[PDB]
């Protein structure tokens, strides 16, 4: 109520998407709110790549705040590549605008078979300056320093398919959204929203781990090794060749995900990453886990986490917030 | 799945 509240909602009860504005004239777009990258892009009037025919393109001419700018950019995601140009306009969060650069986006090819297998238009990060592309300070950064929140700190609290709406709150925390205590981890760059932890599945742990916390991975990323360790007399099916591994979603051997600091202890049992897989076999699951390895043994704590767990993203204390989230509102 | 920056 004293902050920017905007609405959440589920993308096939994994992802989730919010929608912002671009320019003098509204003109909405549906985004995936990325605190897994750090910069903003939109489709352009100007694209011409098929993924472009189902969403709501950006017409600068049509907006009197526009400022051009032109330069190339090439966006890299770990799922795929978008290009464009850069420009500045007027964004629209919430209910709070402000000029900001943005990417207009006309190629849209690298990014499939997503893009055309999604209902989002663009993507707006949630990270850190040093992650942009383009020198870019963050949104809630811009908006602080321009007395338009109280602090630079955005809250999520993801939606629950037919339980609740979501929200990104940005500039101050609300306990209707959490119960129990805020515990706090410290980053350990300015990057991602990266933090330490141990990671602790079966009799299997890898300590001051990195962790990432990116409500714009659908999964749970851990590190190849730690992976295959942990599945070992599960009984778990990878289908050869594929990253599909099914079970019994009553499988008794499924083991809980511990992280742990000196502050707190965060878990993460099998009903968070197991995906209902009825329609392949009655009683079957799939783990919405990845083996993913980064030049540090990194784990990335996607949107299932982030579903149990609603969290912080501190800016100016340079630390991340998790307490259990409410079941419902 | 979807990983999103490099």
């Amino acid at each position: 109520s004293s902050n920017d509240n905007i609405e959440l909602v589920d993308f096939q009860n994994i992802m989730f998407y919010g929608d912002a504005e671009v320019g003098d004239n509204q003109q909405p777009f549906t985004f995936i709110l990325d605190t897994g990258s750090a910069n903003l892009w939109v489709p352009s009037v100007k694209c011409t790549t098929a993924g472009c025919l189902t969403k709501h393109l950006y017409d600068s001419s049509k907006s009197r705040t526009y400022e051009k700018d032109g330069t190339k950019v090439e966006m890299n995601y770990v799922s795929g590549t978008v290009s464009g140009f850069f420009s500045k306009d007027l964004v629209t969060v919430g209910n709070l605008s402000l000029p900001y650069k943005f990417i207009e986006v006309i190629d849209t090819n690298g990014f499939e078979p997503t893009y055309t297998a999604s209902t989002f238009d663009g993507i707006l990060g949630l990270g850190w300056k040093d992650l942009s592309i383009g020198s870019v300070d963050p949104i809630v950064v811009e908006l602080k320093n321009q007395n338009k929140i109280e602090n630079a700190l955005f809250t999520f609290y993801l939606p629950v398919h037919d339980k609740h709406t979501g929200f990104l709150t940005i500039g101050g925390i609300e306990e209707r959204f959490y119960e129990g205590p805020l515990t706090y981890e410290k980053l350990n760059h300015d990057l991602y929203w990266q933090i330490t932890l141990d990671a602790h599945v079966g009799n299997i742990m890898l300590e001051k781990a990195n962790c990432i916390v990116d409500s714009g991975t659908s999964a749970i990323t851990v590190p190849t090794d730690f992976l295959n360790k942990m599945l070992q007399n599960l009984d778990v099916i990878k289908v050869p060749f594929l990253p599909f591994y099914v079970t019994l979603c009553n499988n008794s051997k499924l083991p809980t995900f511990e992280f742990t600091s000196e502050n707190g202890k965060y878990t993460l049992e099998p009903e968070y990453y197991l995906q209902h897989i009825e329609d392949v076999g009655p009683g079957l699951c799939m783990l919405n886990i990845i083996g993913l390895d980064f030049p540090v043994p990194t784990f990335i704590l996607g949107d299932p986490f982030m579903r149990k767990y609603f969290t912080v993203f501190d800016y100016d204390n340079h630390s991340v917030g998790i307490a259990l989230a409410k079941k419902n509102l | 799945x979807v990983v999103x920056a490099x």
